[PDB]
């Protein structure tokens, strides 16, 4: 539902989710992502799951 | 005035941006699928722009990159092979 929005909105009134009570897995986010930009500084992306 | 045991030259033709791809220690679909270079690199990288002799009138379109593969790739490791990535849970081998 994050990644399958219609209307993500402006950065000046930036979109403000939570997410609790979850399995998450993020094969389901590779998924659904030509990705550009992974770069990712708190944790390593490979190691994730 | 160094002198080194062995030098290897490394050639390919890539995009602009891609060039601040090539790093040590670099994301991306380049830096990660088609080229990492070792965070302890011992070297270095060399660009210039050739529209002359990778561009022609009616366009071309000979080289190629991938942007779908199972994993990172390891440092200083080719991985030349065509096959689909896997999307869901079915095969479909053959056919795009
Ligand atoms: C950011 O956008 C999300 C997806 O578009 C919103 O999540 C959903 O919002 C709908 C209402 O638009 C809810 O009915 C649904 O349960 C789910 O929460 C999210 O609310 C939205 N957040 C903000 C702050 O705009
Ligand atoms: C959103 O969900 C619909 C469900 O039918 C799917 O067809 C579509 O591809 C999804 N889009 C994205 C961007 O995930």
């Amino acid at each position: 539902e994050v990644f399958n929005a219609t209307r993500f909105a402006s950065v000046y009134a930036w979109n403000r989710t939570r997410i609790s009570n979850c399995v998450a897995d993020y094969s389901v986010l590779y998924n659904f992502a030509p990705f550009f930009a992974f770069k990712c500084y708190g944790v390593s992306p490979t190691k994730l799951n | 005035d160094l002198c080194f045991t062995n030098v290897y030259a490394d050639s390919f033709v890539i995009k602009g941006n891609e060039v601040s791809q090539i790093a040590p220690g670099q994301t991306g679909n380049i830096a990660d699928y088609n080229y990492k270079l070792p965070d302890d690199f011992t070297g270095c990288v060399i660009a210039w722009n050739s529209n002359k002799l990778d561009s022609k009138h009616s366009g071309n379109y000979d080289y190629w990159y991938r942007l779908f593969r199972k994993s990172k790739l390891k440092p200083f490791e080719r991985d030349i092979s065509t096959e689909i990535y896997q999307a869901g849970n079915k095969p479909c081998k053959g056919v795009k």
